[PDB]
């Protein structure tokens, strides 16, 4: 165990002690703020966090959950409740002690990367130690080493500016790392990427902290995002519902009812977007240009004016360039075409023989989705 | 059913002025001193030496440009000409003293008006008041406390130029994105840390714009001024508007506007 | 060699003087005409029920607080306790003119502005020439065109407070995002359907922001032209500094900020017969005479028009016929070369006021007897009064005329800013010179003496006169012959200016003289 | 066809009578740069357009093909050239026939929307009519028709800043289609949006014009948003590299050797990022939201410590649900383990039996990627 919280809670507004006195009963939030105008962003808050437990935080935007951090690191100052780190109270600190306490262990990292733009990418990088008070070599060399553990050094001595949030973020991140911090605070960090970048710093996160066992505060409004990499998860609406973590326990024992439509746990209506091949003016090549982006093998085929025609497959559409022959003629059209709500289940067999999808075409051909087993999800959730 | 507003405007000046006269005559004898020394450094120096140095100043600045330096050196030759020169070394001594000022005492105080939300509230309100009152009213005072001459110039110059100057300054520091600040205070900087490597260098633009407008509010000031002490072309435009001249009237407005496109476009091109 | 700049500016503004003359007359008559039945209108409401009004306009504008309606009925509550509202509603005529009038010509200049990039090259240079430029300069050729007024006060407003309205509004109009243009001419939008649809309440900030900025400005320079025409709480606060009248000035100051606040907030809150025209100058000297002159002449029915001003224009109002007269003349060489020029342009009454002893003035503890027993005392300064005064011209001789006194300087003033300047050295007990004139007030509570002049250039017959435009006997002979009598006492006139800077209002001292010589006032009425 | 060019071009910057000789003759762009610094956009464009023919202008940030489009509605005077619509040219119009042509048959469409917003989506939608004087029951019975054709006429007297992208530029679209015009100008307009809402509107523009037979001007600098949607496709360098469009002859006859490296036509650094499933902390349930997110049917499975351990399937993971027994025993540890750059095509055949792919795992038991028929792609490129 790292973290120890005990009633912690802040509340905005004015004439505020009769809120805390409130939630030292048990009153809802909306009834505090009609009575006495004083929204509050976190309410009644216990629990504890271990070393390398990367502990997600989830919610919507008014949960008051990045306030839940800033509180961790003491940027907002706590209206009750007890931070112990290190057998160390953090709400009752002087200012020097929770200096050094911010310089050393705590790092924070934030969603939209929290950068200078008057400076270039090094002294950003050093100035968690700039601000120390440190001679500059030992600085410029923790900064270039960390630099280098992102492998953007090549792209120092420019400006932030000029570069893409994927590398913003990671100098962001190196800048939290360079102190050498104990914790890592996140604030929808990835949130302002891609998702491609956002899985890729996800992963090497996930690498990072395999190498390096530091705890973490992730935030983030993003369900995968949490499962991907989360260890144990905490969900907020104004209050923690709960926060047993370990992944199912949000999935598999969900205290509340709320919780069971955050996550979202019939008919054909889990038809996917489909990956279309329009025949009659496209051909080969340019379908296994579709798979390679698509990061697929095969490939739905439709006609000009959408009607669906049937399926093609990586290795026709190599026959199909080698021989020079044309779609249409090298293709599938015989397929296990279905409908949008009308075969739910009747459609467990078929699904078995075709290692290919069946798309949900209209009735009148056109085309809306397929199938790629996440039937036999619901199959069996009887 | 009046208030007696006059009387007690009157007798705290009298008693203010009574009680101090020992600073104020001080401080009169020394700013006097000192502008007539800074007046005769500055029109010691020969004119032609002085268009060119700031003909190349021009040219050092706006290096592809020619048009502005080209106007730098024509305007101060056609000063130089109608003799206006000595009287425009006395003006810029104003200026200078008016505008130091007004900064040391705003920027600091910009400061601490955007630390404490209270300051600010007590504050903004005597920003507009001081503002919007006519410049003529800044100087009677001045006479009352510091007598003819130049200190009272730049002191009225000092209170009317001031506002710009802090509140600008309290501008351009509070709307410093927080991602940021949050960064500053989360790395462990403190409030001297975090003001002199992150807020001033991203509010220097503001910071410096309304600095400009702290120039323009001294020099205007000045050219009221003149109607007391107060030397320079303040007192040849004012002898024309009291005589219809235009003339002459004419010429030292050409040159007070002259000396003000120079400032602003040398200011213009400290902050980019 | 020199340039004849001043002779070409001078002559430029002659020639269209000469030449526009009709138009700009025209122009005087409506105007004048116009802003007064405006007064009139607005003064006409009483005090209560405007106030109230505009109280209620604050509350419909913001119900929630109350800072802004108390602040606006306490303030104007106020102003009108100290007897500041006509003067108020002058300020605000000339505000609305100058204003609109400002508007109606920038925004139309900014669309042309940003329409044309030519334009903006032409104009930006103006400008910044005209943004920069003192305003004491832009009333001059107002009164060589219109003369005396609230014409020139709408005129020297207009072409101040113009600059940041056309510029904010050219900025506002070059700044909407592209692709929003590129849009509504993508679906055919003429230039008037974009402008009126796209630009306009897109800009209407910026454009507020620039009005804003040219209430302001048009507000300081009303306050300015004071000094000419303009009526309302600029001669208020001008009196208050050329008489360094502390109480007076603060209350005209207060009462501009109370107004000048009042519209801000209210913009920021929108974006989202026997008659006399007599001249004065200020000088506590003639503050007296006119004023004893008016209330007095007012008793046999005379309407009244005093306006206070500078010496040389007085002459020029007096003179080309914008005006009756004026007894404020010393004469034959204080104000001379004020005759040099409009001397001619007059038709001389006669003396009002044997005695007019024009002369430096020393403390009398000071060992200096004359002019030429002075080596270095007081800094070698002579702390004179404004230089477009009489005397200046005598002093810039009298400096140009004696030996020790060619490394001597002349440091002009107001014509009181010196006396508190004086008391200031009487109460340090320090030598000091200053230039002078009597009758006047601070003989009687100082112990100061004259120098005498072995020269006499500076004056030895001195004496006032009045003067009135040629032909007035045929177009106000009630007054030409009210005028002409009009010669009272050198002595206890200072019963009206020692009794004001004892703590009496002119008016109240001025009218108590009268009845102490109320018989030789009938003299004059005659 | 519809639309036919002819050496149409645009010049920017100063003294450009000698740059449009120069272009006459043939000098490349640099030269008249650095010559007369006159920047060039456009040079010597020649091609044509057929009714419904999506004609897609691909191109890299810098090649003027924007430009092109502006000068197509002549938003940009033409420096020269004609552009013969309707058998009418338009280089050479007065101002109310170019403004009817405006109103009539042309139609914009913006990267960020060009939406103003002092309107509501409805003010917006009927602009192009409001500008063309005509009474406004009509205009507001087409501005509703089109956002009901966009299923958003329920979000209509509201504001776009309190929209999302999507719904922006269906507004726009919609904006552009009340007038009913023949042609539809796009200057990367769905750039913009999320790739998910950008494959949505791509469909929904190709049922648009499938039902509707109008000309569309698309840009783009994704090839994917080209070899999707484009039915004929210009790249654009300057200049007009190749056209002739029809998808693959882009791809199978690039006339340059540019174009080859734009569309990017050995070892294995085609490993495509995994989906993986860290089987020590979450179980079965999570890995079945994951299959369900990621849009797939199996997945595979690490050690804490980013260690490959194997595979897991859709019915593996039911079954592991039901049954209560988690992962790490109903799973697939073996596989066909691969490397880096170490197995080529050697892999030719074992590709075949699995269906599943087979993990790039680092010689130390990390993962890299996967290979999903891929191989049989630059297998056969021989
Ligand atoms: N990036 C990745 N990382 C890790 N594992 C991956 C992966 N991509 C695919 N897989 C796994 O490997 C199998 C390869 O599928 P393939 O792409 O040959 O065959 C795919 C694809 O060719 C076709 N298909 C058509 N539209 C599709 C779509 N929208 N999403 C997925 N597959 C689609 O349907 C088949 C469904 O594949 P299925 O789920 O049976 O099985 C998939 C999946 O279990
Ligand atoms: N000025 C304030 N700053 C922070 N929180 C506030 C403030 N005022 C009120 N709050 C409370 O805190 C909540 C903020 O919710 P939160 O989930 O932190 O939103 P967010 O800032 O959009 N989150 P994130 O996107 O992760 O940064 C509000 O709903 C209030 O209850
Ligand atoms: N002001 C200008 N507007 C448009 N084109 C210009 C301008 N100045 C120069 N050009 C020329 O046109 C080119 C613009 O390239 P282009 O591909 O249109 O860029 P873009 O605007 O980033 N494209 P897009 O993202 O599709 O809107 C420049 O490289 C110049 O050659």
């Amino acid at each position: 165990v790292k973290i120890k919280i005990e009633h912690l809670t802040k509340i905005f507004g004015k004439r505020i002690k009769t809120a805390l006195t409130m939630v030292e009963k048990g009153e809802p939030k909306n009834e505090i703020l009609k009575k006495t105008g004083a929204t509050v962003g976190v309410y009644d808050t216990n629990f504890e966090i271990n070393e390398g437990e990367i502990f997600v935080i989830m919610g919507l935007s008014g949960s008051g959950k990045s306030t839940l951090l800033r509180l961790l690191n003491r940027l907002i100052e706590p209206t009750s409740g007890k931070i112990f780190i290190d057998n160390q109270d953090v709400a009752t600190l002087n200012k020097e002690d929770l200096l050094q306490v911010r310089r050393k262990t705590m790092s924070m990292v934030f969603q939209n990367f929290g950068l200078f733009p008057h400076r270039t990418i090094l002294e950003n990088t050093e100035y968690g130690l700039e601000v120390q008070n440190v001679p500059k070599e030992e600085r410029r060399k923790r900064a270039e080493k960390a630099l280098d553990n992102a492998n953007l050094l090549d792209f120092k001595d420019q400006y932030p500016k000029q570069l893409s949030g994927g590398m913003q973020q990671r100098v962001g991140l190196a800048r939290a790392l360079a102190n050498d911090p104990e914790i890592l605070l996140m604030d929808e960090a990835f949130s302002a990427l891609d998702p491609l970048i956002r899985r890729e710093m996800q992963d090497e996160l996930l690498e990072l902290q395999a190498k390096f066992q530091k705890t973490i505060i992730f935030v983030s409004h993003d369900l995968n995002e949490a499962l991907r990499i989360g260890d144990r998860i905490a969900i907020m609406k104004d209050g923690k519902i709960m926060q047993i973590g370990t992944g199912e326990e949000i999935l598999t024992n969900p205290a509340n009812d709320y919780v069971k439509t955050f996550v979202e746990d019939t008919a054909e209506n889990i038809m996917i977007p489909a990956l279309t091949t329009n025949i009659d003016v496209d051909g080969p090549s340019v379908a296994l240009k579709k798979m390679k982006t698509e990061e697929v093998s095969s490939l739905m085929a439709v006609d000009k004016k959408r009607q669906f025609r049937g399926v093609v497959t990586s290795e026709q559409a190599i026959a199909a360039r080698k021989n020079n022959q044309p779609l249409k003629d090298v293709m599938t059209t015989d397929v296990g075409t279905v409908s949008k709500e009308m075969l739910v289940r009747d459609i467990l067999p078929i699904i078995y023989d075709a290692p290919t999808p069946l798309a949900v075409v209209d009735d009148n051909g056109f085309l809306k989705g397929v199938l790629i087993r996440g039937s036999v999800l619901e199959a069996l959730a009887d | 059913g009046q208030v007696p507003i006059a009387n007690w405007v009157s007798s705290a000046t009298d008693w203010i002025t009574s009680t101090f006269s020992s600073g104020f005559d001080v401080i009169q004898k020394s700013g006097t001193v000192l502008m007539n020394g800074i007046t005769g450094a500055l029109t010691a120096v020969p004119f032609w030496l002085m268009i060119a140095v700031v003909t190349i100043l021009a040219i050092l600045v706006s290096g592809k440009k020619i048009a502005f330096p080209l106007f730098t050196f024509i305007g101060l030759s056609l000063i130089a000409n109608q003799g206006l020169w000595s009287d425009l070394m006395s003006t810029i001594t104003l200026v200078l003293l008016s505008s130091l000022l007004s900064i040391i005492i705003g920027v600091p105080l910009g400061i601490w008006m955007a630390k404490s939300d209270l300051v600010a509230k007590i504050v903004q309100p005597i920003l507009d008041f001081m503002q919007t009152m006519p410049g003529f009213v800044y100087l009677i005072p001045a006479v009352a406390f510091f007598g003819i001459g130049v200190v009272p110039g730049v002191f009225a110059s000092v209170i009317f130029a001031l506002p710009p100057t802090v509140r600008m300054t309290n501008l351009g520091i509070r709307q410093v994105s927080t991602e940021l600040v949050e960064a500053a205070d989360s790395f462990g900087s403190t409030a001297r840390q975090k003001l002199f490597k992150l807020e001033f260098p991203l509010a220097k633009g503001t910071i410096m714009a309304g600095v400009n407008q702290t120039i323009m509010l001294a020099l205007s000031m000045v050219v009221i001024a003149s109607m007391i002490g107060a030397p320079g072309l303040g007192r040849g435009v004012l002898a024309a508007v009291q005589s219809a001249d235009i003339g002459k009237g004419f010429v030292s407005g050409i040159s007070l506007v002259i000396l003000a496109i120079i400032i602003d476009r040398f200011t213009q091109k400290l902050n980019v």
